[PDB]
């Protein structure tokens, strides 16, 4: 299985919250906020 | 070099195979271009091989 | 007792008796409607009468598996104009040979002798001259010139690309030392810089927020977004068209009646644009930032007058079935799930649909 | 800055045997023409033109009502 190239995932539970970013989006403008721009 | 011309890219005017007048129509059956219902009637009543004889003047005969 | 639907059918059958005072077939179809009106003429997805031309399919067998659905819908009211009027300068605004006025008048009245062009505004921008206020209304000479020339739809799309920043300043520039700071180039934008709405969005208990939402909350609480439509238009039509035997007329029909930029605004970005906007190295703006078509007020009817039959009607449309449903919902305590007998075979099939709606086992 | 499509030139009329197209003869005159036109407007035409977007600028006007 592989995640959708265009969708960023937020998930929250008892341990708190994480965001996970497709490696297809790192190196785009969308990666910059995660510290992984062009 | 005796190699010295090429086909046109302009689209081609349509003329009546019988009478050379402008032809709106192309007969599906005999592949002749014809001016009007009078010449379509005549074209469909040609003797054997005369349809090819009209295509030969256009250089379009079946061979 | 018969349902109102059964009653209407049964009445139309006894209208046939006016000829006859086929009776065997009549009494057999009286028996059908008394079983269920769907045995007589089954209820189906329905719509208003359509008062328009369309191209209908002539053969189902020759259509094949792959087919192109063109948009054939056309008005039967069919207004025929000569191209002299509709195309060749009988329209005053459209320039061409034989309309020498229109091209001149377009340039001079919209650009040269037009007070809103930036070269004209800039001469009046000062003192007590007529554009003196422009310095403080938060708009450029370019934007003033745009708003004077684009129509209210085009301006409304441009207004989608804007931010309520003067409302955010109300959140931020708040202390007495902020002196209600406002950009001097936005000085006259008074009511935007101060109104209760922006603050009410931000408070932790939304008292003033709720008070401003009452009307739409009440509307949805009443379920009027979900209640079945009690009426619809009985006939529906497409717009009237000009019929003019010119290619330009056909082009113009597409430009106006199926206007691309309006449609693109309503329905928003295409899938390729969303990809290009998302994978690029830098952000990029989209012609509309979003689909600007409103949400429909009715959650199920949306933007169409098509109606779909329902199992609720199905039960109640037969008086027997309605009565049977009431007693089955207590005989379930006894069982007897298939202790039912029918004089008609198709009635058994309808009962399978009812039972599966009830999820009752056979 | 006005321009108009008059048609397709009928030298192309036999590109196909049917196309939904308006074939017109090539212009027989000079390709460029210079004409003196005396144009009249009124101050009211200027008012109207400055008060509201006019003609093909105001397409949404087709809805009528407001």
């Amino acid at each position: 299985k592989r995640p959708d190239p265009m969708m960023i995932r937020w998930v929250n539970n008892k341990m708190g919250s994480v965001v996970a970013v497709p490696e297809e989006l790192l190196g785009t403008h969308a990666g910059v906020v995660f510290g992984a721009g062009p | 070099t005796n190699i010295e011309s090429a086909p046109s890219l302009a689209p081609m005017k349509h003329y009546c195979d019988v009478t050379g007048l402008p032809a709106p129509y192309l007969d599906p059956k005999t592949r002749l271009r014809y001016h009007n219902k009078e010449i379509f009637a005549m074209i469909r009543n040609l003797p054997q091989g005369m349809g090819e004889q009209f295509l030969e003047a256009r250089g379009a005969h079946t061979v | 007792e018969l349902s109102y639907r059964q009653r209407a059918m049964y009445q139309s059958l006894r209208n046939q008796i006016s000829i006859m005072d086929t009776l065997m077939n009549l009494v057999m179809q009286f028996r059908k409607v008394c079983n269920h009106p769907d045995l007589f003429e089954r209820a189906d997805t329905s719509s208003p009468f359509f008062c328009g031309h369309f191209a209908e399919t002539g053969s189902f067998l020759r259509e094949g598996t792959n087919v192109a659905l063109g948009y054939s819908t056309r008005s039967l009211v069919e207004y025929r104009l000569p191209r002299l009027i509709w195309c060749d300068g009988g329209r005053l605004d459209k320039p061409g040979p034989g309309n020498l006025v229109a091209g001149f008048r377009s340039k001079y009245l919209n650009h040269m002798m037009n007070i809103w062009t930036p070269e004209n505004i800039r001469s009046s921008l000062e003192g007590i001259e007529n554009f003196t206020w422009l310095r403080f209304v938060d708009t450029s000479l370019q934007e003033a010139y745009r708003a004077s020339h684009t129509d209210v739809f085009a301006r409304a799309v441009d207004l989608a690309s804007k931010q309520n920043r003067l409302g955010h300043m109300q959140i931020v520039y708040d202390e007495p030392e902020d002196k209600k700071w406002t950009p001097v180039h936005a000085l006259f934008q008074i009511c935007e810089r101060e109104n209760p709405k922006a603050v009410a969005e931000i408070t932790t208990e939304g008292v003033l927020r709720d008070l401003m939402n009452i009307a739409r909350v009440k509307y949805r609480e009443l379920g009027l977004c979900r209640l079945e439509k009690a009426a619809r238009p009985r006939a529906s039509a497409p717009p009237i068209e000009v019929v003019c035997d010119s290619r330009s007329a056909v082009i113009e029909r597409e430009n106006i009646m199926f206007h691309p930029a309006m449609r693109k605004a309503l329905f928003g970005p295409t899938p390729s644009e969303i990809k290009e906007a998302s994978f690029g190295p830098r952000p990029v703006t989209l012609y509309p930032p979003r689909a600007l078509l409103p949400a429909p007020d009715h959650d199920k009817q949306r933007f169409t007058n098509i109606t779909v039959p329902s199992m609720a009607r199905f039960v109640t449309d037969s008086g027997k079935l309605a009565k049977l449903d009431e007693l089955l919902r207590e005989l379930k305590e006894g069982g007897h799930r298939v202790l039912l007998y029918f004089q008609m075979t198709r009635m058994i099939d309808l009962m399978e649909e009812y039972l599966t709606y009830r999820n009752y086992k056979y | 800055g006005a321009c108009k499509r008059v048609g397709r030139s009928d030298a192309y009329a036999t590109e196909f045997d049917l196309e939904a197209e308006e074939y017109v003869p090539i212009p027989k005159g000079e390709v460029h023409k210079k004409k003196e036109i005396v144009q009249d407007v009124t101050l009211h035409d200027l008012d109207v033109a400055n008060a509201r977007p006019q003609g093909g600028q105001d397409i949404i006007s087709m809805m009528g009502q407001l």
